[PDB]
């Protein structure tokens, strides 16, 4: 009982783009299923819907740019003359009046920007300074585009005082984001503090140790 | 064709 | 169709209620066909309330809500930290003569708690980052509350304008603070012409700015 998005990718104005929801464990004869965006920053906006038989439906604004299609174990939403203000996060749901089942979301950009991979660099806790027996490390994730990057520490085992800033879009266009992790002054000396940053669309996969300054 | 509700609502 | 919720944020103490109405610009399907979500950033919306009043299977009975024909309210009683998010109504409407569907704008509920001064961190930009051209120099505000704060750059004691973005988490979901950090982004060339770096903090929880700064080299 299950579903999860994919073909979410940088595409350039006018080029047509499919969008997959794949569902497991769901019988989808039984179900309208319904698609879903978000902007960044912004409210959720409702697509269109299939229905049980396979008839669509669609919100007045998309001005039929989207197709929405099942089969017995995926519903396509293929969007046809995309523009900036289609990227977004898209979703698929499970119902037709309400939505008890959601994907993940996958991620367009529509842009005419090239992909580009970020570079990592250290935040590297102070030899000297702390705010309260704390001392404070990081990663600056930046210049990649499109989004998104992630970014774990210690491969997902150290998430205790950890933030990850949303990214924010510079002036060149590409994105930059830190993560930063609060951690015991004591801990500098004896534990290994490492950020593992991926970022799918450039093939980019980063492990970056970062230690105090010599 | 079918009832609206039994296509799209649930 | 238009669904106007309640203007962010609604805000409330631990324990306390907060409400969030919900008007939908013509009626919804069978004047009952309205749902409510909780959203969380990076997460899919969660299900709260079907057919305006029905709690969602594993919800916390803590959430209620009620309404008819075009107009809905959600209640949130005994506010817990993770309350803190932003909530959905979504109209389900007669598709032979309108859209099937659609969301209303969304409502932000804001956790309140204690006044916390941020603790401050500054980085200077690393040895590999100035190979490249470019400095980074960052500024770290963590868990404060509430969000409103300020952060000046001085380089030389000469403020900084236009060359600074800054970026905040979301309400934390078990202590209720924000975190910030400010990002000056100098080139290698201007970078090197300079000898201290500070960071000013300006916060409703200091009884006056706090600075955290570095010579550079040292």
């Amino acid at each position: 009982q299950s579903e999860e998005e994919s073909g979410g990718r940088l595409v350039t104005p006018e080029t047509p783009l499919t969008l997959t929801c794949t569902a497991s464990g769901i019988d989808l004869s039984k179900w309208p299923m319904t698609w879903v965006r978000q902007a960044p920053g912004k409210g959720l906006e409702w697509i269109g819907i299939i229905g049980r038989s396979g008839s669509t439906n669609y919100a007045s604004w998309a001005k039929g740019r989207f197709t929405i299609s099942k089969t017995s174990t995926t519903v396509d939403l293929k969007m046809t003359s995309p523009t900036t203000e289609d990227t977004a996060t898209y979703f698929c749901a499970r119902g037709g009046s309400y939505y008890d089942l959601w994907g993940q979301g996958t991620l367009v950009t529509v842009s005419s920007a090239s992909t580009k991979g970020p570079s990592v660099f250290p935040l590297a806790p102070s030899s000297k300074s702390t705010s309260g027996g704390t001392a404070a490390l990081g990663c600056l994730v930046k210049d990649y585009f499109p989004e998104p990057v992630t970014v774990s520490w210690n491969s997902g085992a150290l998430t205790s005082g950890v933030h990850t800033f949303p990214a924010v879009l510079q002036s060149s266009g590409l994105y930059s984001l830190s993560s930063v992790v609060t951690v015991p002054s004591s801990s500098l000396g004896t534990q290994t503090y490492i950020c593992n940053v991926n970022h799918k669309p450039s093939n980019t996969k980063v492990d970056k140790k970062v230690e105090p300054k010599s | 064709h079918h009832p609206m509700t039994e296509e799209f609502k649930n | 169709q238009v669904l106007t919720q309640t203007a962010s944020p609604v805000s409330a103490a631990v324990g306390n209620t907060v409400t969030i109405t919900c008007q939908s610009s013509q009626s919804v399907w069978k004047n009952n066909d309205l749902s409510w979500y909780q959203q969380k950033l990076g997460q899919p919306p969660k299900l709260l309330i079907y057919y305006a009043s029905t709690l969602a299977s594993g919800v916390s009975s803590r959430f209620k809500a009620s309404g008819s024909g075009t107009q809905f309210t959600l209640t949130i009683s005994d506010v817990q930290c993770d309350d803190a998010g932003t909530y959905y109504c979504v109209g389900s409407y007669d598709c032979s003569s309108a859209d099937c569907n659609a969301f209303g704008g969304g409502t932000k509920v804001v956790v309140k708690r204690t006044v916390a001064a941020p603790s401050v961190f500054i980085f200077p930009p690393s040895d590999e980052q100035l190979k490249s051209g470019t400095a980074s120099v960052v500024c770290l505000l963590n868990n404060f509350y509430p969000r409103e704060a300020k952060v000046q750059w001085k380089v030389d004691n000469a403020l900084q304008s236009g060359n600074s973005q800054e970026s905040v988490t979301e309400q934390d979901s078990k202590d209720s603070t924000y975190s910030l950090s400010s990002t000056l982004t100098l080139s290698k060339a201007d970078y090197e012409k300079h000898k201290v770096y500070a960071c000013e903090v300006t916060h409703q929880g200091l009884s006056s700015p706090v600075t955290k700064s570095f010579n550079r080299g040292e």
